[PDB]
């Protein structure tokens, strides 16, 4: 209720100031680099949706296993840009 | 009276957007041997409303977009979504007290891309568009070590709710422990907030031939988000001691704090070149995010080997 | 795919309009196409309608940052067909204001050359310094740009009392402001990954490809006009060259730091040995005679009458005369056909030449490497376009 | 209504003529005087005249230097794409008549032959105090302009 | 005589790899960057308050045209067009003819300003000190067709400022 | 920095209280305190102040009124007479 | 001198100061003088909604002690 209030308000505003500022299919040359940019953040933003429960999942009793599993994804992480990496997925040139 | 404390947190943002542009030009007047804005008004301290005045009643461009829909959608999102971004702030109590805070303000700026490509598709151009993907393209990509350095904090805070770094830092700064997580955060909001070395769009804009109120609006978006970061960063970096009992000495430390933090970015514009844009993606994807996810494994194991896990309330 | 560079930065600059025509695959420049023109006056065939001296003044407006130099070579070039010499005090005054100019001029060319990269705050604290060689320009002309002080047979006036110590005064504080420069972009990360290996030239491309100046000696060839073929007093003072080891943006960067300090070594040593006596060619019918005899003597009021019309007739013949101007070598193919009047006036710019060899030396380097590169050269189009 | 009108004009007269944003053609000789303007001894950006801004955010052309046949053309393009109001200001002999190159084949002699000129600007170059006199006489230039009284009165 | 401005080979000792190393990761050649804007921003501004400060200039400086006089009155210019003959511009269009009293003066005396170059050789070739620069920089005007003098204009410009013009040449005449 | 407080407090006094310090802020947004070298004819006031630096050692404020026109807030440096010009400039020493 | 930048600075300051105090002066108006009650999880919604009954004025900033018992 506060939120949703908050959140009009924010936006109403906004388009109440652009309304007085107003009045009162082919392929793009644009390269394949650019959107392999854009694929690989999406693959790493979903590995980062998985780390993100990490800071309640220390209160775990089975730390031994919490702690090898939050180890275990973020080197995928490193070997998936490790990867990219020497397939030349880095480069600008 | 929640509308009223809605007022006090939305005018006093767009008044101290429209008075650091003045700030910006006098700070960067005088580390250049001269003085900036001191005409109009004493000290300059109309220059703001003179800009404003005079680009609201300045004719528009009459561009002829090639999607009226989108083109007004474009401005109202950036300027919505960077209003939306102040309410979970503790200063020290914020507007809406969020459970999952953190979460709310990394959702919500994963959004401000959409108003970067909603611009270039009503750009009707073809340079316009290629300019609106290399900004997105540099956008998102230092938005994986913000997410990545912002969970390796919390780490050590044990929560998603942002008044819990105040009390993470009572003892000390989160500076101390993780410095090195505080600099490449730190340069991660310049690149991700598109200011200089970094600033490409404003670059790149002024070399390729082809590519006022609706600027006005662009720009007061962009400059709220820059002050945004500095408070984020001054709260999740140099936590303020909170007083119950005296509310208003936290928001004057924390005030200070904000002002120095934005004022870096205004004293590291007036000291770099700029990078080239390869060089700022060879910076992310070949230097940060190697380090960040190094000290991300880093910070989930050392409270665990140290016996510092913080609790969850 | 096809591009084109605006024709400046959306800061103010002074260096001309330029149509650069881009192709491109990817990030990278696969052919630059420069389109000059842009600021092409036809200098050379208006000198044609203007006596020897009155051609004086097109020559500031050429490289409009090193204005005594290109003076200079003009009048080196006139002296040169009419077979007489300038004084000696005024081949000091002409040095020593070569070396004011190439301050001016390496200031405009460092600054500019990291304001169009983006570091933009030494330009500031560095034309304060040269604000302040404006106010010798303009002690010794009235001019603070446009002097038209050197002139064939000397210079036009003699400096007046108390300049030469206002001058001491800059130069005892103008190291540090190098220093100050250097601070900011010798061991900067950001300046080197911009500049280092960029534009790299080799030294047989650069002298088959016309280059000259800083464009040779940064891929080491050594080589300055004033130690190899001496003009005026450059033989009596000491300096050294600075050489450039790879070639590329950064090394002649550091080249013309340390030029900028060697003419601080040079300025110092005109100052402590400036010799007494006249300022131009005692010899009337060249140079004008003072005001006092023009008002006194008839001989000297007739060649003053006819100095300021007909003006002096030049032997004829064609003379090319070149000078390490801070550009790179400035010369002039001038012809006489004996008359008060040039001929012909071929004006060489060592921009022209460099500005040709921008699409060899951009081959597969990215979109904003052509921005240091054309910052490298130091490019000017009034010398370009003439 | 005619109070307010006389009082408005001069609010909007204040804001535009105190934030003047200029794009400057650097053409040749005279955008070096037009830098030592923004250089720390005058400090354009003091008086409200910001140091970049772009065509399409700009109120005041500055025509620095020589306009030949060649770029006669793209000047005028840029004019036309600078949205109002737009001043021009015209500096030093050759964009104010030609100047040294006056009877040259391929020089405009005047930049007024193209865009219509608000403030001439004399010299060869201008002192960067002259051009800064020159820009502040455009400012009372605006401060005499009467757009509401005049729509008023139709 | 030459020098060498890049030609270091860096020491390859742990201790100098350690240097370098932490440089990099430090960033430490950026914060002394910093550090030099900073001493800036304490120092004091190069800025002068013009209208109110002025820049300073010389006896020499070349501005805006004059046409002077004898202490009598009478006009210094002779009509000889020795300054039309040098204009490196052609700025100057000159007519004359003899005055009622026989004297050899101007009825037309022409300088198109947007012509001129300022470049002050017309004052160096007239022989009777009529035709100067003056000290005055400031007469920019809202029109071209104010900037082009006749001999009426020039002939106020000398009425108006020759108590400066006359202490200008004072001090620099024994240098011409 | 107690002595920096004091010589600002001393402008106010050395332009004649706070209304004529005002007044000189808002004319010539400067309150320096100089020695007045002298008046012309017309009301414009010139001041000197050989410790600042060079270009700023000297200065005019200009007359709120001249020729039957209110300069109160349009100055401009054409109103110097040729006398006061040449001091100003700094072509001479002597006013 | 650099100290005529504080003007601007003290403004933005101001500025940014105003949110802050005005959330936490309205929350002390709001809620009796006392810090506005965070309930994040069940329990502490559940005895947020108990005070509110126990108050007897359906405020559950209406604190009540052993004059109850
Ligand atoms: C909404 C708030 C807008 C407040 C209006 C701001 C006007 C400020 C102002 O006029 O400054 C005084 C100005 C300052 O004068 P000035 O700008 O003409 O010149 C000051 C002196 N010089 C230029 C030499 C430094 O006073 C005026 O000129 C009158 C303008 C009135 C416009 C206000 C309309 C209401
Ligand atoms: C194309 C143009 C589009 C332009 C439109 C504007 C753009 C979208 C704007 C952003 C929308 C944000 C909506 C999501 C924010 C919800 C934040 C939230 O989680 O709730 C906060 C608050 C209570 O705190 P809470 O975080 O829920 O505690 C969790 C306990 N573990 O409150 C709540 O939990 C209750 C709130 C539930 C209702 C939110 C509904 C959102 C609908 C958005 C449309
Ligand atoms: C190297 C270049 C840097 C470039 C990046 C810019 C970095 C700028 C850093 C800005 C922050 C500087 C610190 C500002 C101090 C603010 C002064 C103040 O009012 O607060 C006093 C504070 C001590 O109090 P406090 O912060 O509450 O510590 C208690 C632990 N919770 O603090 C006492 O001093
Ligand atoms: C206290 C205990 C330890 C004490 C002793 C110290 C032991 C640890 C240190 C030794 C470990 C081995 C270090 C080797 C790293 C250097 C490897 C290398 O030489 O390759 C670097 C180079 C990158 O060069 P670049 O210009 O950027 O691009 C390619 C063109 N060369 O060429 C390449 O192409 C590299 C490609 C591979 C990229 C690897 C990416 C790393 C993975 C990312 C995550 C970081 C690690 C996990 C988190
Ligand atoms: C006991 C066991 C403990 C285990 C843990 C121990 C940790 C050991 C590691 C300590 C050192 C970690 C350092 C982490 C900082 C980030 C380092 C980094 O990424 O810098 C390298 C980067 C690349 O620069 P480059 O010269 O190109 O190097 C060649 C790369 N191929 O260079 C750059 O980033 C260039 C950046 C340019 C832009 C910077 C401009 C601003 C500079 C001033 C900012 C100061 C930061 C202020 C912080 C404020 C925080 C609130
Ligand atoms: C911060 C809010 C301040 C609100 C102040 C409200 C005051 C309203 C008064 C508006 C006066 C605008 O004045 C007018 O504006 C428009 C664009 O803005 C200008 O531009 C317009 O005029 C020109 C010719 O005159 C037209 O060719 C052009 O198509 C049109 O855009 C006018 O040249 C200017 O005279
Ligand atoms: N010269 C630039 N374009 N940069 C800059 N400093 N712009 C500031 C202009 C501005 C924009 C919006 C508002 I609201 C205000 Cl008050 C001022
Ligand atoms: S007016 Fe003079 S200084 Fe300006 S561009 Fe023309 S010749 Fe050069
Ligand atoms: S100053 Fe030079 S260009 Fe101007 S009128 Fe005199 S001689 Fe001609
Ligand atoms: S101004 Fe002098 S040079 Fe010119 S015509 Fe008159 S007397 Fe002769």
């Amino acid at each position: 209720m506060n939120l949703m209030l908050a959140l009009l308000t924010n936006f109403t505003l906004a388009t109440l100031l652009v309304i007085i500022a107003f009045w009162l299919s082919a392929r793009l040359p644009f390269s394949m680099k650019f959107f392999l940019v854009a694929i690989t953040f999406l693959l790493f933003d979903l590995e980062i949706a998985l780390l993100l429960p990490l800071p309640w999942a220390s209160q775990t009793a089975n730390l031994n296993t919490m702690l090898t599993m939050a180890l275990f994804l973020i080197i995928l992480l490193a070997v998936s840009l490790a990867y990219e990496w020497t397939q030349k997925g880095l480069e600008w040139t | 009276m929640f509308m009223i404390n809605i007022l006090m947190l939305i005018i006093p943002i767009l008044l101290a957007v429209a008075f650091l542009t003045l700030v910006e030009r006098k700070v960067l007047g005088y580390m250049q041997l001269r003085k900036g804005p001191n005409v109009v008004g004493p000290y300059g301290l109309l220059q703001p409303i003179a800009d404003a005045i005079k680009l609201f009643i300045k004719e528009p461009l009459r561009p002829a977009t090639s999607s009226a829909s989108m083109f007004i959608l474009a401005p109202i999102m950036a300027l919505g979504l960077a209003l939306t971004m102040w309410i979970p702030l503790p200063m020290p109590y914020p507007l809406i007290n969020m459970n999952l805070g953190v979460l709310f303000m990394l959702a919500m700026s994963s959004l401000a891309v959409y108003s970067i490509l909603w611009s270039g598709w009503a750009s009707n151009s073809k340079y316009a568009l290629i300019g609106a993907l290399r900004a997105v393209a540099q956008t998102i990509s230092y938005e994986v070590t913000l997410a990545i350095i912002l969970l390796s904090v919390l780490l050590m805070s044990g929560s998603f709710t942002l008044s819990t770094l105040i009390t993470t830092q009572e003892q000390m700064w989160l500076i101390l422990p993780a410095w090195p997580l505080a600099m490449m955060w730190f340069i991660s909001t310049l690149a991700e907030t598109n200011r200089a070395p970094f600033d490409l769009t404003e670059g790149e804009s002024e070399l390729v031939s082809g590519f006022a109120g609706p600027f006005a609006l662009f720009f007061m978006a962009e400059y709220a988000n820059i002050i945004m970061m500095n408070i984020f960063t001054a709260i999740l970096f140099l936590g303020t001691s909170h007083n119950p009992h005296m509310p208003e000495l936290y928001t004057i430390n924390f005030t200070i704090k904000s002002l120095l933090l934005t004022m870096s970015f205004l004293w590291i514009r007036a000291s770099y070149p700029r990078f080239r844009y390869d060089q700022l993606m060879h910076l992310l994807w070949k230097n940060f995010l190697p380090l960040t996810l190094a000290l991300c494994m880093w910070h989930v194991s050392l409270p665990i080997l140290t016996s510092g896990i913080p609790p969850q309330t | 795919s096809n591009l084109t560079l605006n024709f400046g930065p959306q800061h103010p600059a002074a260096h001309g309009v330029l149509r650069l025509v881009m192709e491109l695959s990817g990030e990278m420049v696969r052919k630059c196409d420069p389109h000059i023109g842009l600021l092409h006056r036809g200098t050379e065939k208006l000198i044609e309608y203007k006596t020897y001296l009155q051609a004086l003044p097109y020559f500031d407006r050429l490289d409009y940052v090193s204005m005594m130099c290109n003076e200079q070579a003009y009048s080196l070039a006139v002296e040169k067909l009419l077979n007489i010499r300038p004084p000696p005090r005024a081949q000091w005054i002409r040095v020593l204001f070569g070396e004011i100019t190439r301050l001016l001029n390496h200031i405009m060319a460092v600054t500019t050359h990291a304001l169009d990269i983006g570091a933009m705050t030494p330009f500031f604290w560095m034309f304060e310094e040269r604000e302040k060689m404006f106010e010798f320009y303009e002690r010794v002309s009235g001019a603070r740009m446009h002097a038209a002080y050197v002139r064939p047979g000397g210079v036009h006036q003699d400096l007046p009392l108390g300049l030469m110590d206002d001058i001491y005064e800059f130069s005892k504080n103008f190291s540090l402001r190098i220093d100050e420069l250097e601070e900011m972009l010798t061991n900067n990360r950001i300046w080197r990954n911009r500049t280092v290996d960029i534009g790299i030239v080799t030294a047989e491309d650069a002298l088959n490809y016309g280059f000259s100046g800083v464009m040779l000696r940064g891929s080491g060839i050594q080589w300055d006009l004033r130690k190899t073929q001496p003009y005026d007093v450059y033989d009596q003072v000491e300096f050294d060259v600075p050489i450039g080891s790879r070639g590329d943006c950064y090394d002649r960067y550091l080249c013309r730091v340390e030029e900028m300090r060697q003419s601080i070594r040079i300025i110092s040593q005109c100052l402590n040995k400036m010799p007494p006596g006249e300022i131009k060619v005692d010899d009337a019918k060249v140079s004008p005679p003072k005001r006092a005899e023009m008002k006194t003597s008839m001989e000297s009021l007739i060649h003053h009458f006819k100095l300021y019309t007909e003006g002096y007739q030049v032997p004829p013949g064609a003379t090319y005369t070149a000078i390490e101007a801070p550009k790179g070598e400035f010369g002039v193919y001038l012809v006489s056909d004996g008359s008060s009047r040039p001929y012909r006036c071929k004006i060489k710019a060592p921009g022209f030449a460099h500005l040709a060899g921008l699409d060899k030396m951009s081959k597969g380097h990215m979109l904003a490497d052509v921005v240091a590169i054309i910052g490298t050269q130091d490019i000017v189009f009034g010398e370009v376009d003439r | 209504g005619e109070y307010v009108v006389a009082k408005l004009d001069d609010l909007i007269n204040w804001a535009r003529r105190s934030s003047l944003w200029p794009m400057t053609f650097g053409l040749a000789c005279c955008a070096v005087e037009m830098m030592h303007m923004a250089a720390p001894r005058y400090d354009m950006d003091r008086f409200g005249v910001v140091f970049r801004a772009s065509p399409r955010q700009s109120d005041v052309m500055i025509v620095a230097g020589t306009l030949t046949n060649k770029m006669a053309p793209a000047l005028r393009k840029v004019y036309d794409q600078m949205p109002e109001p737009r001043y021009v200001v015209s500096m030093g002999s050759c964009a104010n008549g030609g100047g040294y190159y006056h009877y040259s084949y391929s020089v405009v002699r005047g930049c007024d032959r193209i865009v219509p000129v608000d403030i001439y600007v004399p010299g060869c170059p201008p002192t960067a105090e002259a051009l800064l006199y020159g820009i502040l006489q455009l400012q009372k230039k605006i401060k005499r302009e009467k757009r509401l009284r005049i729509w008023y009165r139709r | 005589t030459y020098k060498y401005v890049n030609l270091r080979e860096p020491s390859m000792d742990m201790k100098s790899v350690t240097d370098r190393a932490a440089q990099t990761l430090l960033w430490t050649e950026l914060i002394r960057g910093l550090g030099m804007t900073l001493s800036y921003l304490f120092r004091e501004p190069a800025t002068i308050n013009y209208p109110f400060e002025k820049g300073p200039l010389s006896p020499r400086f070349r501005g805006e045209h004059a046409l002077r006089r004898y202490p009598s009155g009478e006009e210094r210019c002779i009509a000889c067009k020795l300054c039309e003959a040098v204009c490196p511009a052609q700025a100057i269009t000159i007519e004359a003819e003899p005055r009622a009293d026989g004297s050899r003066r101007t009825t037309r005396y022409d300088i198109d300003m947007t012509k001129c170059i300022y470049c002050g050789f017309c004052q160096e070739a007239c022989p009777v000190d009529a035709i100067v620069e003056g000290p005055n920089f400031e007469f920019s005007t809202e029109t071209h067709e104010e900037l082009l003098y006749n001999k009426e204009k020039l002939l106020n410009n000398g009425d108006k400022w020759e108590a400066e013009i006359a202490a200008n040449i004072q001090a620099d005449y024994l240098y011409r | 920095l107690l002595q920096v407080l004091k010589r600002g407090l001393q402008q106010v006094s050395g332009h004649g209280g706070l209304r004529g310090y005002l007044r000189v802020l808002f004319r010539a947004n400067d309150v320096r305190v100089g020695t007045l070298v002298g008046e012309d004819k017309y009301g414009n006031k010139y001041y000197e102040d050989n410790k600042q630096f060079f270009g700023r050692h000297r200065w005019v404020i200009y007359t709120t009124e001249m020729n039957g026109k209110n300069t109160f807030w349009d100055v401009d440096g054409s109103m110097v007479p040729p006398e006061w010009h040449r001091w100003l400039h700094c072509m001479t020493d002597d006013p | 001198m650099w100290f005529e930048v504080l003007p601007g600075i003290a403004v933005m300051g101001v500025c940014l100061f105003i949110p802050g105090m005005a959330t936490a002066r309205i929350h002390r108006f709001s809620n009796g003088g006392k810090e506005k009650r965070v309930a994040h999880y069940p329990y502490q919604w559940y005895l947020m909604e108990r005070d509110r009954r126990v108050s007897g004025v359906n405020r559950s900033y209406v604190s009540k002690g052993l004059e109850n018992i």
